[PDB]
DNA sequence: TCAATATCCACCTGCAGATACTACCAAAAGTGTATTTGGAAACTGCTCCATCAAAAGGCATGTTCAGCTGGATTCCAGCTGAACATGCCTTTTGATGGAGCAGTTTCCAAATACACTTTTGGTAGTATCTGCAGGTGGATATTGA
DNA sequence: TCAATATCCACCTGCAGATACTACCAAAAGTGTATTTGGAAACTGCTCCATCAAAAGGCATGTTCAGCTGGAATCCAGCTGAACATGCCTTTTGATGGAGCAGTTTCCAAATACACTTTTGGTAGTATCTGCAGGTGGATATTGA
């Protein structure tokens, strides 16, 4: 595979303890049962990583199945971020907004990468990399959302990178059966309890 | 006159290329070395490769314009500065 | 825009005249370019290799000043 | 008394070059070859060792020392060549 | 009974090395896999030189390399003689240069 | 008490020793050789800032900067030759114009 | 955490010339300056040691490593300097 | 001619070109100006390792010399040449 | 263009120095095994300092001109190379002693460890004070005449 | 040479950003005292190789001449620098992260010591064989014709 992906599943794998790496890969799936099985899980992490990405190098692996890997990752370690909560009003299947979205974001920017993954309670974890008109996306500074279909609440992540916040809600806002967004006088580290509380006031009005 | 900007540029100690550009080129010139990781960059790391880049080619321009005059011209030709890396090895 | 294309005339002529140099040919612009570019390339390649090594993703000062004094190059003024 | 690397010389230079000699004058310049780049790459390692406030020299320090000596190409296949080596001795 | 050096599938010395890495100076300690990796980086570049040498040696229509052909393989590649630039060849001679 | 003041000196006799023993240059360290050598590093430091302060009273100023010490070094025949291979940062160049 | 030898410096300048000050930029182009000379010296010595299969580093070692790294006069004066603080501190 | 034929043989060989016994007397000579005038005695590889390298650095010299020369629009070697390669190489 | 003379190039012969091979050996160096120990990896976490945007004004960009320089040509006298005849200095060879190198003693100097005192680095909060920027006045060289 | 204009120096005032000076502290580190150990100096002896002589001839030295080249003087056209008007990119500032750096634990890999093979360096002695020099012998360009 291309030099650019190999360094990244790497750097991603890289920081996955031990405690739980398998659990993970298990996830991610893209490794077969009996490769892991091949492996070994107890000398140091860089050979582990080291054969790893040799299996890797025997399958093909494109940039979609690296996104993946970090969707999961992020799925474990939501804490690492913070965490900010966006309100629709004035208000589709979820393969037309997949595809809305995306075909938002292509449109206004040329270069750019977005994944998803369903989740419990029609939920859907989104990951984009922003890229320009000129130049590749950043792998390494995306943006994450969480959006719950039968809910019009989002959540976003705290990038170190602005100047597409509006284009992503004004994506989310067309993708979905709603017309305006706006952003709630909530934000902490810990996503589960802006859910807790945002729900609450949702069901309890 | 390019006496008085002469004398004027030997007495001074400052920069000469601004900062951003050489900021933005050592930036894509180490990109290709980390596989696409954009690396951070201390402050005091780009003004260090700045003195030296800058001191570099000064003291080239010095050995360069002695073999202008050892073949009896005014101008600074590139045929000059090949030949002065050459023989400094 | 080239990146490189931001090294103007008008400091290459300066750091000319800081050299002594009384006139300059049209075709000085572009030979000084490609010197610069080879000089920055060889210290980046190293610099990059120690900070690597140590396993961070942020090149400090003394990395720059170590590959400088491989290169042959002596610097004082950082620490 | 005095030890040298002709030994081994001899042997790669039948492993690649089987019906070819070598003189007593180049051999010296052999032997001058290797001691001077086991110098060199000891030397860096000892370095990033102490940058890095370490007090032991693995192979990764070897390694780091082979990529910033070696130009290029010879570099890449040096490293290569090391892998296997280390990796072939850890699995007897 | 066995070797090191036929472990890692060498002819270079693993324990010599070794023994000059801990009476160098060098450090404190000394790893199992460094020797390993020296000696391997050593017997590249040697079998290298030596090729080098013995395509010189018969070009010349000779059996035996001697200084000559070890200079004219180190000038006549790009990369050992930037490893080797400030090395001056005993008996070895200059390239053949006019102009 | 101090080793310093045994033998006249301002530099650090023990920090000398210390940096020895950890630096990997020898087994054993003798007790002569830390003074010694810090006398050699005091007597260069000495004999750069002395010119240094000169140039800076040539120039009218009572605090020196790198400027003062580039042109000591390269006014000077052997220090430049034992500091040919170095640049100092914001110290330019000594003024140097030829004719034809 | 992190020491220098801006103090001896300072000691020195105000030996030298009483009136006169320096910046902090300049400390540091000093205190890299006494860190390279060291460096220099104390390999120097590190090899001599070694050629002659020796374990200890003393101050002849010293001594002809500034004879090798000093130019003319510069070591002469350095030789003398060394040789009196060793004479007085031995006479404590 | 005479000049390129002398080119292509020397070019083509490998052997000392300054005879052994005035470089060994030179040598001797400047040796007792260091030593507090005391006469060292010298090995034989050690005075053939000395003229190997003087003479390779001499050679090389010419060459880096001969190319201004070429660069000033001329053909034969004058002093100047040499004093400026030096110059420039930083000796 | 012709071609003898160098000159080149190839090819064969002989032999002398230097290579490669075998045997002995012995020592010193590397391997295996078991024990103990300490360095470094793995995981947390917190504060610093790096990165990303924005607003504007200062330096760079573009066009024209004319004066200066680079480059080619001609001519002539100085200086280099080539050839030839001498002979002086280098090269090769051999008896000789001075200095390097190994072995044995011992003794002086360095490492190890514990207690105790001193010094240096960093922060808080000052207080100067040196040097730079702007303003103004006096004095000369060079531009063109 | 006259001369105005920059330009050159010099002096002045103002101020603010940076250097010296105190306090203080407390952590790290250096010093002093005993004790043990082993590295290197001092002495003797031995044999290897480096200095010092004397013949032989091959390369260096000196003179002269012919021709090649360096250097100076013309001349012409290309091209670089200077000046002016304009606008776009860099500099400065403020706001968040995210990555470096310090802390704790533990476990795995390194040092240490002892007993046992093995491999490599050196020495006779053997022989053999590669390449250098010589000479034959075929065949090409070359500067004088």
């Amino acid at each position: 595979m291309d030099e650019t992906v190999a360094e990244f599943i790497k750097r991603t794998i890289l920081k996955i303890p031990m405690n739980e790496l398998t659990t993970i890969l298990k996830a991610w799936d893209f490794l077969s049962e009996n490769q892991l099985q091949t492996v070994n899980f107890r000398q140091r992490k860089e050979s582990v990583v080291q054969h790893l990405i040799h299996l890797c190098e025997e399958k093909r692996a494109s940039i979609s199945d690296a996104a993946l890997l970090d969707i999961i990752y992020m799925q474990f370690h939501q804490h690492q971020k913070v965490w900010d909560v966006f309100q629709m009003s004035k208000g589709f299947d979820m393969k037309q907004f997949k595809n809305s979205f995306k075909k938002i974001l292509q449109r206004a920017l040329k270069n750019v990468t977005v994944s998803f993954r369903e989740t419990e309670e029609n939920a859907v974890w989104i990951r984009i990399a922003w890229g320009t008109q000129y130049t590749k996306p950043n792998q390494y500074k995306p943006t994450y959302v969480v959006y719950y279909s039968q809910t019009p609440y989002a959540f976003t992540s705290s990038s170190m990178l602005r100047r597409n916040t509006p284009l992503l809600g004004q994506a989310l806002t067309i993708a979905s059966k709603h017309h305006q967004i706006v952003k709630m006088d909530l934000r902490s580290r810990y996503l589960d309890s802006l859910k807790a509380i945002v729900f609450k006031q949702y069901n309890q009005t | 006159g390019w006496l008085k900007e002469i004398r004027k540029l030997q007495k001074s100690t400052h920069l000469l290329i601004r900062k951003l550009p050489f900021s933005r080129l050592a930036r894509e010139i180490c990109v290709k070395f980390t596989r696409g990781v954009d690396f951070n960059w201390q402050a005091q790391a780009l003004l260090a490769l700045q003195e030296a880049a800058e001191a570099f080619l000064v003291h080239l321009f010095e050995d360069a314009y002695l073999l202008t005059l050892h073949a009896g011209r005014v101008t600074l030709f590139p045929k000059d500065v090949q030949l002065a890396r050459r023989i400094r090895g | 825009r080239d990146n490189i294309q931001g090294i103007t005339k008008p400091a290459i002529r300066r750091l000319a005249r800081r050299g002594g140099v009384k006139r300059i040919s049209g075709l000085i612009y572009e030979e000084t370019r490609g010197v610069l570019k080879v000089f920055l390339e060889n210290v980046i390649r190293d610099a990059v290799t120690y900070t690597e090594h140590a396993k961070r993703k942020t090149v400090t000062a003394m990395d720059v000043v170590y590959a400088l004094k491989r290169q042959g190059r002596t610097l004082y003024g950082f620490g | 008394r005095k030890e040298s690397y002709s030994v081994y010389v001899y042997k790669v230079l039948k492993q690649v070059h089987p019906d070819t000699g070598i003189s007593s004058k180049a051999m010296g310049i052999m032997n001058s070859f290797v001691n001077d780049i086991f110098e060199r790459i000891a030397g860096e390692a000892s370095r990033l060792a102490h940058y890095n406030k370490r007090s032991t020299i693995t192979s990764r320090e070897i390694q780091t020392a082979v990529r910033l000596l070696l130009p290029g190409e010879l570099a890449k296949h040096a490293v290569s060549e090391g892998t296997k080596a280390v990796t072939k001795y850890t699995s007897s | 009974a066995k070797s090191r050096s036929s472990r890692a599938g060498l002819q270079f010395p693993v324990g010599r090395v070794h023994r000059l890495l801990r009476k160098g100076n060098y450090a404190e300690r000394v790893g199992a896999g460094a020797p390993v990796y020296l000696a391997a980086v050593l017997e590249y570049l040697t079998a290298e030189i030596l090729e080098l040498a013995g395509n010189a040696a018969r070009d010349n229509k000779k059996t035996r390399i001697i200084p000559r052909h070890l200079q004219l393989a180190i000038r006549n590649d790009e990369e050992l003689n930037k490893l080797l630039g400030r090395v001056t060849i005993a008996q070895g001679g200059v390239l053949p240069n006019i102009q």
